[PDB]
């Protein structure tokens, strides 16, 4: 092994799927979240993007992709018993969807 | 040399991350902002000569009103005492002025000089360039990491042990123009300001004056 | 002997040995049996 990084890999990867949490390990930074097409474009050195210091695109296979974290891995119970709880989900906004 | 474009200086800086928006402070093997390290204007014959260095830039003059007389710079990176085992790079380019350069990091058996083929080579690839209003570039072997830096792209590789002091960097004397030529030999460390992409669009080195450090 | 440098590409299963199925079954390990090394030195053996 002469060189640290060179990478030789079986079976290339292939396009991520849009609109589904995951927890991500893309180039030694493992993160959650989903991930959506963009038409911005940053720098071909980077394949990640720091806004101020959280993560907030990626590029695979030469598409770049919006990190937006997941809303919904977190939820607290109004428990009562057995049969009878709410759930409450404090950082989802469901307006919509 | 006279004609050294330092705004062309800007293409080449990289952070550590993708950073948006944002100063950073970097360090490394940089080119030297001193006109008298760009070895630019001989006509002796001497153009090709040598380094003791940890990098080279190259910096194409301008290519706006020849034509076809583009830059050569045939480089030979040496591990300044050679055996069978070591590593070399040659990255050559002629006269063009179509875009087809050649890397080729081997490793080859004589020191006396580039043949057809080689065995063990690492990497071996065209990287076809266009030219620009003005082209800047550099490699760089920084204790045995390995960056060919053509922008926009880049390329890193960590080898264990090279050794790499020997240049012999060398373009076409007396040709239509003078590609300069700048062998950085200490490390700097520089002040870069990133855009809304992550592309550096200003920069200071930090020991060119009082102001530059604070 | 004539060498091969491996670097950004995509090897190949057991194309490194002959096909016939008895001769290599020594570098077999378990369900997951795809492993050209033996002594590994300093680096964690399997290759997965
Ligand atoms: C990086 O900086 C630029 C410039 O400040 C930002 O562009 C602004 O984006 C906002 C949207 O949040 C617009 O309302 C402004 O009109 C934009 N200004 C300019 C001058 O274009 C950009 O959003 C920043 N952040 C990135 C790229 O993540
Ligand atoms: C045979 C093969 O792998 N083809 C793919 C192609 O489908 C894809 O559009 C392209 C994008 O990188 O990469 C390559
Ligand atoms: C199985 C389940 O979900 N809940 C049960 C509940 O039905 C039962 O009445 C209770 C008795 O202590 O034990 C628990
Ligand atoms: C401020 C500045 O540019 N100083 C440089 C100096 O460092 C260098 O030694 C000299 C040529 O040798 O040229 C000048
Ligand atoms: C490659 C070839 O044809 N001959 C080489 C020779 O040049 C070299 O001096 C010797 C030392 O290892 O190995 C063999
Ligand atoms: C949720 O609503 C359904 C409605 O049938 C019922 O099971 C119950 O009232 C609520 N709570 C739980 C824990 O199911
Ligand atoms: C390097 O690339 C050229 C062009 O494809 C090829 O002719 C040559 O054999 C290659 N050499 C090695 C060692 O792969």
């Amino acid at each position: 092994f002469v060189s640290t990084g060179a990478f030789v890999c079986e079976s290339n990867p292939e396009a991520p799927k849009t609109g589904v949490c995951v927890t991500y390990t893309v180039e030694k930074v493992t993160f959650q979240g989903v991930l959506y097409e963009s038409n911005f474009t940053f720098a071909q050195y980077y394949n990640l993007l720091y806004v101020g210091s959280q993560l907030r695109y990626v590029r695979i296979l030469g598409k770049v992709y919006e990190v937006s974290s997941c809303f919904e891995a977190s939820y607290d119970v109004l428990y009562r018993n057995n049969q009878s709880f709410g759930l409450l989900y404090r950082s989802f906004d469901c307006n919509q969807l | 040399c006279e004609s050294v474009d330092f705004n062309l200086f800007n293409t080449i800086f990289s952070t550590h991350r993708g950073l948006s928006n944002t100063t950073s402070v970097i360090t490394g093997a940089y080119p030297s902002t001193n006109k008298s390290d760009w070895s630019c204007n001989t006509r002796t014959g001497h153009l090709s000569g040598s380094g003791f260095g940890i990098g080279l830039y190259v910096q194409t003059p301008r290519e706006q009103y020849d034509g076809s007389g583009a830059g050569g710079y045939t480089i030979a990176v040496s591990p300044i005492h050679v055996t069978n085992l070591t590593w070399e790079l040659w990255i050559h380019r002629k006269w063009g002025v179509n875009s087809v350069v050649t890397v080729r990091l081997c490793r080859w058996w004589q020191f006396m000089s580039g043949p057809t083929n080689a065995f063990e080579c690492l990497i071996n690839g065209s990287y076809p360039t266009h030219r620009n209003t003005g082209y800047m570039f550099g490699v760089t072997w920084y204790n045995d990491l390995v960056r060919i830096v053509f922008p926009p792209t880049v390329l890193e590789m960590q080898l264990d042990g090279l050794q790499w002091e020997r240049v012999q960097f060398n373009s076409p004397v007396n040709a239509g123009h003078a590609t300069r030529f700048n062998v950085v030999k200490d490390i700097s460390t520089v002040l870069v300001e990133t855009n809304s992409g992550g592309s550096v669009f200003r920069y200071s080195y930090c020991a060119d004056g009082f102001v530059n450090g604070l | 002997f004539k060498r091969a440098v491996f670097s950004n590409c995509i090897v190949n299963y057991t194309t490194w040995v002959n096909p016939d199925q008895r001769d290599f079954q020594h570098l077999i390990l378990s369900n997951g049996k795809f492993n050209p090394f033996t002594e590994c030195n300093g680096l964690n053996r399997i290759v997965d």
